[PDB]
RNA sequence: GCCAGAACGCGACGAUACUACCCGCACGUUGUAGACGUAUAAGAAUAGGCUCCGGCCUCGUAUCCUAGCAGGCGAUUCCUCCGCCGGCCUCGAAGUGGCCGUCGGUAAUUCGCGUAUUGCAAUUUAGACACGCGCGGGAUCAAAUCCUUUGCAGACGACUUAG
RNA sequence: GCAUCGGUUCUGGCGGGGGGAUAAAGGCCCAGGGAAUGUGGCUCCUCCGGGAGUGUUAUAGCCCUGGGUGUAAUACCCUCG
């Protein structure tokens, strides 16, 4: 366990309802998240079962008067997670309102959350869960089938953004390089005894 | 019920190479380059010897040991392609209506197009598009033959299958209208 | 560490038409001796005119395997109920000692035939002594000669607690 | 000069009280420590001093900061959770505050 | 003809591999029950390093580099223990990597905290002399 | 139990919500989509409507029945002065929709655009765009061409904002119409150097349609008041002794 | 394509009187679901990868930073690390980073003076954003509603117009 | 707030005793008997890594039956501090 000002989590190959249960108790308990990548979100099985799970969802609406009280039907890949968040929570307290307040989510990283460091929630990857031989789909092929609209300008925008981490991992190679090489000239220059007691503690 | 271990092999004529990468197979010989996909089957390839790919899948169940068989299959298929060809022949057959044929090589695209006429006297015009890499012929050995050969045999055959699936009878008896173009003859380009 | 092997012996009641009954004797696998002895009385009151009213016992005593490292393959056969009738079945199994060989028999016909620990009788337990009396395919892959095989895809053990991994992990140890 | 901090005590979180599925007895409360995840790194712990610091709006007796003692008690559950008592039980607005584990009582 | 293959390559199982289990110890595989359990046992002199005989489960070991040439199979302790000192497998093991980071990481954590205070000052001393060797380099680019 | 015989819905529902309309010029929701392989052009104009009359002429459809032969048809007159553009604006794309972010207008406006931004003019101090026009003064108006580098570089849809000039027409209305139109055509360089060459000049509307086109027309109806449902939606009048 | 437009969703632009606005300084009469080192940017595969090309990978069990009155005053000594400003470039997904210059601070080594009495524990009153108040400097001189009027509108409000 | 006690209770560690096939195994030593997923040798096929025969310890080893060390150790159950 660890108490951090914020959790950024890279959500390309985590399961949609483990990461989902994993970060509604880390709300509760006080904790800020925020989930890029939504789109790359995965779900178990194969894609028509999961079609067939939001048209049966779609189905459902208000007789009397559809502009009140029926289920909003939101489309993004980002309002899926969210959705799948607020049922794992009490939502209609005070208490679950203010847990709702501390978690963002996206699609794409936006300009806030790159230059930042992004984990992994183990418990949750696909390659370490599902058995070999089954079937999985994708959230973002899921949302561009019942109406989203802009699956293609986040994938120009996400390819800009590597061609420009592609610059910057070519200078941090370079500053490693160097490093090195200091720490070899630096070494046996001067130390007669600081190297030995060094060692002998284990560093 | 699982198996410890199963395995097959595949022979390699000297005349080409072959490449594997992240379970991504090129094959590169006279004739040309194929490339095929299989990041959907957990295996594992292996030099055998000198000349020989090896195949294996370790721990696997009966209906994951099948697909074993397949990819030897596969991959064969694409040596035999780049070393020699294959070659479809598709035949007319028709009791009244003669049937026109008109083959055309497309600019823009590099690709064929044929066109059929008068098919049981229809006056639409059928049009198919072959996939790139395919080659279309009117035959000169004999009347009413088509002739399509390539590398591909995945690309020969669903090419062929097209022509064939256009031209059906609609609210027929068809155990007494036979009237369209059907597959006759499979075989490779050499030999 | 849930069966062991017991030896019962009992004897009806002597009488005075007949002072020094028979005695009989059975091996039972059983978590203890108190359902040892109650499993000794079920099975001779379905083979004898004896009962645990007019009888008594005469011994109890554990039965210790007597090379518990040497691995061994065993054959059992039993007859046990379906939800519509009885019948008898032959299974193999490969381990180091006849205890284990039971419990791992008690959970197969739990997982391929639904049958539960009341409906099964135990008619003998064999270690087959050659390689040729092997019969089943699943074990005769495991005699092979000159065995191995590699571990593909492994998962490597993550403490529960440590949410929120840094890196992502490998599966190739 | 001095580049460093000045922290003596551990970090915790106030989760809830002690309850059932539909009953709750605020006079028992819950805490999770930071880095300990197990029964046996709990029992170190056990008899320390808990401290619950808040601010208010007017000054008393020259601060405008109030503070609640307790004590750690017992552990609960596998995971490192442990039970505490307070002399007055806590505001209950606060699941999800932080509290801080003293080291007053040592050895 | 042209072949260029680049897939995985792992250790297997086998008899005469060596094993390292959860509590740092080590031993050798005699006999293959399942594709999940062996028999094995380590004969080592150091008792850090020894293990009894018996049956190990696959899913709480380790496979290591090291095979012992020609062991035969279901071999007992007598004859296993002959073979163990006869290769080397003490020395072997101690001139690998995962050794080295077991003995690290033991050494860490016996620091008291007289250690502390003087581990952070020597790593500064040490620390003086990069920083100067470093901006030397990058100056002349 | 069952409606005893069949009959189709009175009404559609697609135009659903029965309520005036929020603006009284028109507003166009969507423009035809661009080919950057054809000149630059706009897309859009705006006039005011006359009336009707009536037309002769003879028909040209082989096969029809009234072929070669002469047909009346009505038709209707728009009368379209000449419109003056004024500035443009540039668009990106978001993972949100589009958004403007610059818009860059010209030096000089007229009085009739600068009483569109008032509700009592009369009274006014008259001071719109006093202080913006100063920018094509200072330092040679940089700051003007500072943003249209800006629309060059980033946007990816260009439009052009026009008045029209209602004194030429018998209205009493002094308050012109604005609006924005799109332009369709090469490239993004090309869509800004042709609608700043536009700046303050007036544009016929020969020079955006022609003959034998077909167009579509965009306004609000013609509006009643409070009406009941046999008029609103068209249901069957009930019998002639009906109480209430 | 077509209709509505969240009355607690968002963007661009015009003019902004009343110290309503901008800059700097100094205070607290204040608020915040909860500072206390709130330190860490490659992409991709998982039946494969990283690299300084020598090799390396179960393991973040890591790396950075971390001493001095809550951190004083001098010396010996060193050319490292940190910050406020200014100048050039650069950044549009909800606009950010880099280079250079002046100035201020600075245990990598080794010392000299000071610390007491808060009395044997009692939050270590210490951060960041908002808001208010008072000075000292700059910049600015606007609109809306009623009212009269129109009929492209209308139950009354509202709407399209003119003064 | 601390120290020394009383009542109740939760939770760590250490020293002994008894039982069973006087645990069963196991290491070392003595004597007898066997075989194969046959070690070394010998023969044949391929030099292309190897494979196939033959037969009972040799340049590896394994399995049964008695005996000694031995009132061996350890596990498990019970029990005094
Ligand atoms: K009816
Ligand atoms: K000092
Ligand atoms: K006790
Ligand atoms: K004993
Ligand atoms: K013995
Ligand atoms: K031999
Ligand atoms: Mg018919
Ligand atoms: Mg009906
Ligand atoms: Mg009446
Ligand atoms: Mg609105
Ligand atoms: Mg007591
Ligand atoms: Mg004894
Ligand atoms: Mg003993």
């Amino acid at each position: 366990s660890s108490f951090e000002s914020v959790v950024v989590i890279d959500g390309k190959g985590h399961l949609l309802g483990r990461l989902a249960s994993i970060v509604a108790k880390q709300l509760l308990s006080g904790q800020k998240i925020v989930v890029v990548r939504c789109e790359a979100l995965n779900i178990s099985g194969e894609f028509f079962r999961a079609k067939l799970k939001y048209h049966a969802y779609l189905r459902k609406m208000t007789r009397y008067n559809p502009t009140r009280g029926g289920p909003f039907h939101f489309r993004a890949p980002s309002r899926i997670f969210y959705k799948a968040v607020r049922g794992m929570i009490p939502h209609k307290t005070a208490r679950g309102a203010a847990a709702l307040e501390r978690l963002k989510v996206f699609e794409g990283v936006p300009p806030p959350y790159d230059k930042k460091k992004k984990m992994v929630v183990p418990q949750a990857l696909r390659v370490l869960r599902l058995q070999p031989g089954r079937k999985y789909c994708t959230v973002g092929r899921l949302s561009h089938e019942v109406g989203w609209k802009y699956q293609d300008v986040v994938a120009r925008l996400e390819e800009r953004r590597k061609a420009k981490g592609a610059a910057y991992y070519e200078r941090k190679k370079l500053a490693a390089r160097q490093l090195s090489e200091a720490k070899k000239a630096a070494a046996a220059k001067v130390d007669p005894k600081v190297s030995e007691a060094l060692a002998a503690y284990g560093y | 019920m699982r198996y410890i271990h199963s395995e097959e092999t595949i022979p390699v004529p000297e005349n080409l190479k072959v490449s594997i990468k992240s379970r991504l197979v090129t094959v590169e010989g006279p004739r040309g380059k194929l490339q095929k996909d299989l990041s959907h089957i957990a295996v594992n390839f292996s030099v055998v010897k000198k000349g020989v790919i090896g195949l294996e899948i370790h721990h696997g169940s009966r209906k994951d040991v099948a697909a074993l068989r397949t990819v030897r299959t596969i991959i064969n298929n694409m040596i035999i392609g780049v070393t020699k060809g294959f070659k479809y022949k598709m035949r007319y057959v028709y009791a009244h209506f003669p049937i026109n044929v008109n083959v055309e090589k497309n600019a823009e695209t590099g690709c064929y197009e044929v066109e059929i006429r008068n098919f049981i006297g229809e006056k639409i015009v059928r049009k198919v598009v072959m996939a790139p890499g395919v080659e279309v012929e009117i035959s000169k050995a004999q009347k009413d033959e088509l002739i399509l050969s390539g590398n591909s045999l995945e690309a020969v055959s669903q090419s062929a299958a097209d022509i064939q699936q256009i031209c059906k009878v609609r609210n027929k008896d068809i155990r007494k209208f036979l009237d369209g173009i059907y597959v006759s003859e499979k075989g490779n380009i050499v030999e | 560490g849930r069966l062991q092997e017991y030896q019962v012996i009992g004897r009806h009641l002597p009488t005075e038409a007949n002072p020094n009954p028979a005695l009989y004797r059975m091996r039972i696998f059983a978590p203890n001796e108190v359902v040892a002895k109650s499993r000794f009385w079920y099975f001779l009151r379905g083979l004898k005119k004896v009962k645990k009213a007019t009888g008594e016992i005469v011994s109890v005593n554990v039965i210790s395997e007597k090379h518990p490292l040497k691995v061994k393959n065993f054959g059992i056969w039993l007859r046990y109920d379906s939800r519509s009738g009885t019948h008898n079945m032959y299974k193999e199994y490969r381990e180091t000692s006849r205890v284990a060989a039971v419990e791992a028999m008690y959970a197969d016909m739990a997982a391929r035939h639904r049958a539960r620990f009341r409906s099964i009788h135990i008619l003998k337990v064999v270690e087959l002594e050659k390689t040729e009396d092997v019969k089943r395919p699943y074990i005769k892959q495991l005699v092979a000669k000159n065995l191995s095989f590699p571990l593909p895809h492994r998962v490597p053990k993550i403490s529960t607690k440590k949410i929120f991994s840094a890196k992502r992990p490998s599966t190739f140890s | 000069p001095s580049e460093a901090g000045h922290r003596l005590y551990v970090k915790g979180r106030h989760l809830s009280y002690q309850r059932g599925r539909r009953n709750t007895h605020p006079k028992t409360s819950l805490i999770k420590i930071e880095g300990v995840d197990d029964t046996a790194a709990a029992n170190f712990y056990l008899g320390k001093r808990v401290a619950y610091v808040y601010r208010a709006q007017k000054e008393v007796r020259g601060t405008k900061i109030r503070v609640i003692w307790g004590k750690i008690t017992r552990p609960h559950g596998n995971s490192g959770v442990v039970r505490a008592k307070f002399t007055h039980p806590l505001p209950a607005r606060s699941f999800g505050a932080s509290v801080r584990i003293m080291l007053y009582p040592s050895s | 003809a042209e072949i260029n293959v680049e897939a995985t390559s792992w250790r297997r199982v086998e008899v005469g591999r060596v094993l390292k289990l959860e509590n740092g110890s080590l031993a050798a595989i005699v006999e293959i029950i399942d594709h999940k359990r062996v028999l094995a046992d380590g004969p080592s002199s150091d008792p850090k390093l020894a293990t009894p005989r018996g049956i190990v489960p696959l899913s709480r070991a380790l496979l290591t580099p090291i095979v012992i040439p020609k062991l035969p199979r279901g071999a007992r302790t007598g004859a296993v223990k002959k073979a163990w000192e006869a290769y080397g497998v003490d020395a072997k093991w101690k001139e690998t990597n995962w050794a080295k980071k077991q003995l690290q990481q033991e050494r860490r954590q016996s620091l008291t905290d007289f250690d502390r205070f003087k581990v952070m000052r020597l790593k500064k001393q040490r620390r003086f002399e990069e920083r100067k060797a470093l901006a030397k380099i990058k100056a002349a680019a | 139990s069952h409606r005893k015989y069949e009959a189709p819905r009175h009404g559609s529902l697609a135009f659903l919500p029965r309520k005036r309309a929020a603006r009284h010029r028109g507003r166009v929701k969507s423009f035809p989509k661009d080919d950057p392989k054809k000149p630059v052009h706009l897309t859009a104009a705006m006039g005011y409507k006359a009336g009707m009359t009536t037309i002769v002429r003879d028909l040209d459809r082989p096969g029809a029945k009234a072929h070669k032969k002469e047909v009346v048809e009505a038709v209707t007159i728009i009368d379209c002065p000449p419109m003056v553009v004024v500035g443009l604006v540039g668009y990106i794309e978001t993972p949100r929709g589009l958004r403007s972010l610059t818009t860059v207008w010209a030096e000089h406006l007229s009085d009739e655009v600068k009483r569109r931004f008032y509700k009592n003019w009369y009274k006014s101090k008259k001071k719109a765009f006093t202080k913006y026009a100063k920018k094509y003064a200072e330092n040679n108006g940089a700051s003007i061409t500072r943003e249209l580098e800006r629309i060059k570089k980033y946007c990816t849809v260009v439009r052009v904002l026009a008045h029209t000039q209602i004194r030429k027409t018998p209205l009493k209305q002094k308050k012109a119409h604005l609006m924005e139109i799109q332009i369709n055509g090469g490239s993004v360089a090309d869509k800004v150097e042709f609608g700043r060459s536009l700046f303050e000049k007036p544009v016929t509307i020969d020079t955006i349609f022609e003959k034998d086109e077909m167009i579509d027309v965009i306004a609000v109806t013609k509006g009643h008041g409070f009406v009941g449902v046999t008029a609103r939606w068209g249901t069957k009048k009930l019998p002639r002794k009906t109480h209430k």
